[PDB]
């Protein structure tokens, strides 16, 4: 799905 | 850090702030006199503009302040989606003399371990609010590392945590590291011992189903020797 970086 | 707390003044000498004309981007960890660890993802950017930041306690205060001379990302660095070795290695264009409030943290063996259950922590001036805004001064945040296969079940992070990462909460589903807090460094045990770079979490930092992720630092600390030359 979503990975987001921090 | 969103519910975390401010820190002692320079209680954590090895925190730099990576930032973008005057403005915070991400953290990093100081690993050796010359070499600044962080994230991959952080540098996405036009390094004219980049310097690093020592010895920071209030964002909008002076430090001493890095030019970049080199920016090494892992060689098998894969960009989101697939955010995988996300690291990089920063080149400070000086080289650091050891003091009170700036020094660098010692790698972990490259045989350390991240057990489940490991109580960690890990600092950042990052976003106190979702949709917020950079905290002004630099805060902390307890950790615990959770059980890997569990963050990689399907409501969670469906299968796409690989071993090198770290799967982590908070003691409370209101506190978690927001935007500004990736590069930062995780810390573990008592002795408190470097083991990951902050990475990502999803768009909501606080999403109970999408804990945060670090990247493990022990099974590069080979790249990380081999690059800034100390064996």
């Amino acid at each position: 799905s979503g990975k987001v970086p921090l | 850090i969103i519910g975390g707390r401010e820190v002692i003044p320079h209680s954590r000498p090895y925190m730099a702030s990576l930032q973008r004309n005057g403005s915070h981007l991400c953290g990093g960890v100081l690993v050796h006199p010359k070499w600044v660890l962080t994230a991959a993802h952080c540098l996405a950017q036009r390094m004219a503009q980049l310097r690093l930041v020592l010895g920071l306690h209030t964002l909008d205060s002076p430090g001493l302040t890095f030019h970049i001379k080199a920016a090494i990302q892992h060689p098998r660095y894969k960009p989101v989606p697939a955010l995988e070795n996300d690291l990089a290695l920063l080149q400070l264009d000086g080289k650091v003399k050891p003091s009170r409030t700036i020094r660098p943290l010692a790698l972990p063996s490259k045989r350390q371990v991240v057990a489940a259950g490991t109580r960690c922590s890990m600092a950042g001036w990052g976003l106190t609010h979702q949709g917020g805004r950079l905290s002004r001064v630099l805060r902390e945040l307890d950790l615990q590392v959770l059980d890997t296969r569990m963050c990689n079940n399907s409501r969670f992070w469906n299968g796409s945590l690989s071993p090198s990462m770290v799967c982590l909460a908070a003691d409370s589903k209101d506190q978690a590291p927001c935007k500004g807090d990736s590069g930062g460094p995780l810390v573990c045990g008592k002795g408190r011992v470097l083991a990951g770079v902050l990475s990502f979490s999803s768009r909501v930092c606080t999403d109970i189903f999408k804990p945060p992720v670090a990247t493990a630092v022990a099974p590069y600390v080979s790249w990380i020797r081999k690059v800034t030359g100390r064996s």
